[PDB]
């Protein structure tokens, strides 16, 4: 009920809706297309529709669905691939047999009709429940068994609890009834895009994410739930990192927005991520696809579906933290989400603030980022999840100044910097450890002191080494190497060393492919500790050179040590180099 | 000097927060006092306030 | 010892906290138990039945004088629902004293509970679309929070 | 007493649009009404009358205009302005931006309600500030000093530790003492910060054992925008309660003063209002105005609060809309250096800008030393003189600098390393500190000053 009045290109004006809310989805027209409500002037409403609005005649009828932008979680979220708009497109190719995507398309997000394993936990029938519960748990897959919990702002007195069998996410497995009513709950449950997944309370952030590569691991190390931002807009390094992230990270599952990109690159991520498969520590083979959800939104998509996007992506990985696991979030460019906002601002006609971006980007931009972090679940058994979000920022032109690229700064706690210089150097790698920087390092306190108490004393020596290296370039470049001082050469050799072996990981070779924090740790300590004895030794530059070429080839050989030769072999073998090098250098002086 | 530091402090702090923790449940009590003995008075102030209407 | 007796300095802020903390929440269920004990006393002020209709008959001719509308729509408690139905349009001609104007209509019938109610008018106007509601339980709280300075002022010691 | 009157409950809104919820068929509006909107699935939330015409009144929520129905929702007339519940109970606890607690305590009980944009003081009473205040920074009270009244804030753009030096401030503030009970009082409102930095604020706060005498309002980001413009209000309400009606001196703490700027942008883009520079609001003059303009020394009064915002160079540049306001109103400044950062200095507070307008009269004979006002003159001209002479040096040469610029670099290196340094938590007393400034100032030759005499100095003795 409700019938169109005014439909001027995006904007579509209909009489009828007394009763809609503002921020309220809506279906126009025969088509069913799909918009939203801004402006509720007396009767009428305001219906933004995302689609193309051509063909549509007035009086076409148009349909309320109580329910703002929402999401449809539950099992089977994982694996299939999602529009902005959260449109299953695989299930869409497959059902209209058509390539494109045809105007007023309704698949459901799931597929209601495929059957799930739904076992139930021992929660007694007569008991007592509230949001957050752990009540059941479904084996929607291999690797990531779906802990379905009671939804929450839900809580009751349990009436029913169904038993373990195959049922649809149709079928209704739960039934409460705290007051005198009773309602029973499925399977599938909905949370708005916008507002957050309720949370008991946000937790310090204590542990790190293990991206595989030893420069970020190492020199500027990421917690669990903090935000990082990268710098990739050319060579797809960017890809690169995503990928290491998903075969080898922390992160129980991994979700990545692809939003307003190229179609092309869309269409490369997604061959290239099926490719991809992840080593389990029992070593059997298992593709990262079935714990990864996929949302890729390219330019022919809808301004409006591009925006939302990443609240999707976002809200997909707070189901999984609330679920009590683990989730990495990547946005393949926050630049053209902050294109997809200046185009919807442009569109509903608001003041420019700078350089065209509306005023409210740095609001809505450091909430997405503030969604992200070390949790402590809602209801019981008491589970700790954690989002940390490696949003990835494309300047235009590569310059700071863009005010996307400042907020995002300013909000961020971790920022790799990945430069193109250094892949035009042939550094595979390609990690700026100079104008990137790390404000975690505190919190990795007590786990380095855990795992190594002369860790963090060896990881301050590194980035002292790191500046004197960036001075002594300029100082060779003004007189020359034998001008230094025989320990200011050292140190100068000695950083050359540790960027060409420790920082430069090759990521190609099957030996370098992932650095355990462990092998990294062993590398970086025998590196300090050849610097340091050989730097006390003076003897001279050039003759400790020659007699301590051996102990720089026993350096070096730590990273030709590698965990494929096995992690005990590993520790064993960069003791060993560390001891002989050790020797070497006091027995010479 | 640790152990004579240690000797003052085993007990010390304990034995301020024990004192502090009993002169709030003193200050408590005379509140509660206090309360009893101004509850009628408010509850007709009230009363007399919610009841009196004019125009 | 000096990075250290930082933590008893610590410690001994957090037992100030608490204890002043402690001591702010037992004045506020004071407060809150002087509320309850008004409520309770309002309900028993609401069981009168002669005096406590005068008050009710003022209630309707102010609410009609302030609202200044020309149709309500009052609802009332079922108890005193006789007493407020005998008031009926004596109301409408004292705000007709009030102010020389023709009296509106008047119409009373569904009830909230007693106890929930606790008496008061909800005078309303045509459509429902304004409200000039005028319950006693609602006319209190509305004067708790005007007079919460001077209880702070009563409490002295 | 007037009969009071129950306030009216609405349900004729007629229209809504961006942040902003339309009324009709009201019966006597007022401006600035705070109305507190509840809305049919039953949850509410606050907001303001922006106009009122007619029978028409035009509001803006607090929480966002989402989720609301145009026949369902309904909108309550306080008919008052908004108050704070101010009260000295209120000290050593935490509040939201709105002010609602978050402690874990009770609400406060109010010893009397006060309208905040409260109005301002006759200047005829308003006195000028003349006491120094004991930071627990060295380079803020020996040069460009602080007066108990004076108001300076902390020029410091993005990734400087500018958070951590307002909490060593906080918790290292303290009266010159050259009285417990009437002593600095501080009030550290948070506008618009980071989680993580909300939590670092708390930890240091409780540690500290500063809570027995400090409140804190905090503001996240996730907080709705409007909530954070009445943040830096509410705690100069509870500021001024505590300092002219209840006498301890206090020592109010903004951060992010860039990110109420913000707000305001925000909130003028929503009501469409006439745009400033960079697309500011034309008023924020003003509406800094009623901000900054609240701190001093009423004369009746024993009382005295003392203003320290922080700022943040948006682009790293002091021609922004927001400094350069506050640099117009401010009474002063203290920059943060981000190339002293670089060079690994804790404090990196860059002198050459770093000014106090008060401090002609901070300084004198109750305090500090007859000397005072030429050694800081002395040390912030000849620093300006020595990065001229390093920047000859630079487009020339080493040989450039001739028997009296390598003087000048010399003392500018020397001023950078010893005298600017300071510990984490180093209480410098100003003797000590000035000794060795008197001593960077005669690496110069004693004759060569040309704006000190050297008798000023010479009234001083060395060891």
């Amino acid at each position: 009920y409700g019938y169109v009045r005014k439909v001027s290109g995006p904007v579509v004006i209909a009489d009828g809706m007394n009763g809609a809310a503002m921020y309220e989805l809506v279906r126009v027209g025969h088509d069913n297309l799909i918009g939203e409500i801004i402006r509720l002037e007396g009767d009428s409403a305001t219906i933004q529709v995302y689609e193309e609005t051509a063909g549509l005649m007035v009086n076409d009828p148009v349909l309320r669905t109580h329910k703002p932008l929402s999401v449809e979680l539950g099992p089977g979220i994982l694996g299939n691939i999602f529009d902005g708009i959260q449109r299953p497109l695989k299930t869409i190719a497959i059902r209209s047999g058509d390539v494109y995507i045809p105007r007023g398309v309704s698949v459901p997000a799931l597929d209601k009709d495929t059957l799930w394993e739904f076992q139930p936990k021992k929660i007694g029938e007569g008991d007592l429940l509230t949001g957050g519960d752990l009540y059941a748990t479904v084996f929607e897959n291999s690797l990531m068994q779906h802990h379905v919990a009671l939804p929450p702002d839900a809580m009751g007195k349990v009436t029913y609890v169904a038993p373990a069998g195959q049922y649809s996410l149709k079928d209704t497995v739960l039934e409460l009834e705290f007051q005198g009513v009773k309602k029973s709950f499925t399977m599938l449950q909905a949370w708005p895009v916008r507002t957050p997944r309720p949370v008991s309370s946000k937790l310090a952030a204590d542990t790190p994410l293990l991206t595989g590569q030893r420069v970020l691991d190492a020199l500027f190390p990421s917690v669990l739930g903090g935000t990082c931002a990268i710098p990739g807009a050319f060579g797809c390094g960017k890809t690169v990192i995503s990928q290491a992230l998903s075969k080898y990270s922390n992160s129980d599952t991994v979700v990545y927005v692809g939003c307003g990109e190229r179609g092309n690159e869309m269409a490369e991520v997604l061959m290239d991520f099926p490719q991809l498969t992840m080593t389990l520590p029992d070593g059997r083979e298992e593709s990262v696809m079935k714990r990864t959800t996929l949302v890729a939104n390219t330019s022919n998509m809808p301004v409006a579906a591009r925006e939302a996007s990443i609240y999707t992506g976002i809200t997909i990985a707070e189901y999984f933290r609330d679920m009590g696991y683990n989730v990495s979030m990547m946005a393949d460019s926050t630049s053209r989400w902050a294109e997809a906002l200046r185009e919807i601002s442009g569109r509903l006609a608001e003041m420019p603030a700078d350089s065209g971006y509306p005023a409210y980007l740095a609001a809505r931009l450091a909430s997405f980022y503030e969604r992200a972090g070390k949790v402590k679940c809602l209801g019981g058994p008491e589970r700790t999840g954690s989002v940390t979000i490696v949003g990835a920022v494309s300047p235009p032109g590569g310059d700071f100044s863009d005010p996307v690229t400042s907020a995002t700064l300013s909000i961020v706690q971790v920022f790799w910097g990945l430069d193109k210089k250094l892949a035009q150097r042939k550094h595979f790698p390609s990690v700026n450890w100079l104008i990137s920087y790390s404000k975690y390092s505190t919190a990795l306190e007590s786990f380095y002191e855990q795992f190594d108490p002369d860790f963090i004393n060896i990881r301050t020596k590194a980035r002292e080494v790191l500046q004197r290296e960036d001075d002594l370039n300029e100082i060779v470049q003004l007189v020359g190497k034998d001008a230094l001082a025989e320990g200011d050469k050292i140190t100068l050799e000695t950083a050359k060393l540790l960027r060409e072996d420790y920082l430069a990981q090759n990521a190609f070779t099957p030996y370098d492919k992932f650095c355990p924090f462990y092998k990294s740790v062993w590398m970086m300590r025998n590196i300090i500790h050849f610097y340091n004895l050989a730097n006390q030794a003076v003897i001279t530059y050039t003759l400790i050179k020659h007699r301590l070429g051996d102990l720089f080839y026993r350096l070096v050989s730590q990273k030709f040590e590698d965990p494929a030769e096995g992690e005990p072999a590993l520790v064993a073998k960069f003791k060993k180099l560390h001891e002989d090098l050790t020797a070497g250098f006091r027995a010479l002086e | 000097e640790f152990q004579r530091k240690l000797a003052e402090s085993s007990g010390d702090s304990g034995a301020n927060v024990k004192r502090l923790e009993q002169e709030t449940e003193v200050k408590i009590h005379h509140l509660n006092a206090g309360a009893e003995k101004i509850q009628y008075d408010v509850v007709q102030m009230l009363l007399k306030h919610v009841t009196t209407v004019k125009n | 010892e000096k990075q250290v007796e930082i933590r008893k300095k610590i410690e001994y802020s957090m037992q100030l906290n608490a204890s002043r903390i402690k001591v702010l929440q037992a004045q506020d269920d004071l407060v809150s138990n002087m509320m309850e004990a008004a409520s309770k006393e309002v309900l028993n002020v609401s069981r009168d039945h002669n005096s406590y209709k005068k008050l009710l008959k003022g209630l309707i001719v102010q609410s009609l004088l302030r609202l200044k509308e020309p149709a309500v729509l009052l609802r009332c408690r079922k108890d005193d629902h006789h007493l407020v139905e005998s008031v009926l349009e004596s109301a409408k001609e004292e705000y007709a004293q009030k102010l020389q104007v023709h009296p509106p209509e008047i119409i009373v019938h569904h009830n909230a509970h007693g106890p929930s109610c606790s008496g008061g008018v909800v005078v309303a106007s045509r459509d429902g679309k304004i409200v000039c509601e005028n319950t006693l339980d609602a006319r209190l709280d509305v004067v708790f929070r005007k007079k919460l300075p001077e209880i702070r002022k009563q409490l002295v010691s | 007493e007037g009969t009071l009157e129950v306030a009216m409950e609405y349900r004729t809104v007629t229209g809504v649009a961006g942040p902003l919820v339309i009324l009709d068929k009201v019966k006597g509006p007022k401006y600035y009404e705070i109305v507190n909107i509840r809305l049919g699935d039953g949850t509410m939330r606050r907001g303001q009358v922006l106009e009122v015409d007619g029978e028409k009144a035009v509001v803006q929520v607090f929480e966002g205009t989402s989720g609301i129905d145009n026949k369902f929702t309904t909108v309550q007339f306080t008919g008052e302005v908004l108050k704070t519940p101010v009260s000295l109970d209120m000290l050593g606890r935490i509040f939201n931006g709105s002010g609602k607690p978050i402690d874990n305590g009770p609400p406060i009980l109010p010893e009397a309600y006060l309208d905040i944009s409260g109005s301002s003081i006759n200047p005829s009473e308003r006195t000028y500030p003349e006491e120094m205040i004991q930071t627990g920074i060295s380079t803020i009270d020996v040069m460009n000093s602080i007066a108990r009244g004076q108001k300076i804030p902390l020029f410091s753009a993005a990734g400087l530790p500018h958070n951590e030096i307002a909490a060593q401030i906080c918790r290292q503030a303290g009266l010159v003492k050259r009285g417990e009970e009437d002593n600095f009082a501080i009030v550290f409102a948070a506008m618009g910060v980071n989680m993580e930095t909300a939590q670092f604020f708390k930890r240091d706060f409780e540690e500290n054992g500063s809570m027995e005498r400090v409140t804190l309002f905090l503001n996240l980001a996730n907080d709705p925008t409007i909530e954070r413009i009445i943040t830096p209000r509410i705690a100069l309400t509870t500021a001024e309660y505590l300092a002219y009606e209840c006498g301890k001196h206090v020592l109010v703490i903004l951060t992010d003063m860039s990110s109420y700027a913000d707000a305001l942008r925000e909130v003028s883009a929503a009501r469409e209002e006439v745009p400033g520079r960079r697309g500011y609001p034309g008023y924020m003059y003003t509406d800094l105005a009623q901000i900054y303009e609240r701190a001093g020394r009423i004369e009746g009064r024993k009382g005295s609060i003392t203003q320290i915002p922080i700022l943040t160079m948006p682009n790293d540049d002091i021609t922004h809309p927001t400094p350069d306001l506050t640099g117009y109103i401010t009474e002063g400044q203290i920059y943060i250096d981000r190339q002293l950062q670089n060079r690994q200095i804790y404090p990196p507070i860059n002198v050459l800008p770093s000014l106090s307008r008060l401090m002609k009269s901070a300084i004198g004979e109750g305090m500090t030393r007859r000397d005072h006002s030429d050694v800081s003159n002395q040390l912030y001209a000849n620093y300006a003189i020595g990065k001229d002479v390093q920047a000859m040096k630079a487009v020339v040469g080493e040989e450039a600098l001739s028997s009296e610029d390598l003087l000048y670099l010399e003392f500018l290196d020397k001023f950078e390393r010893k005298f600017v340094a300071q510990g984490a938590y180093d209480s410098r007393n100003i003797f000590q500190s000035l000794d060795l400034a008197w001593t960077l100032l005669r690496i110069f030759p004693r004759e060569l000053l040309h704006r000190i005499p050297g008798k000023t100095l010479d009234q001083y003795y060395s060891r």
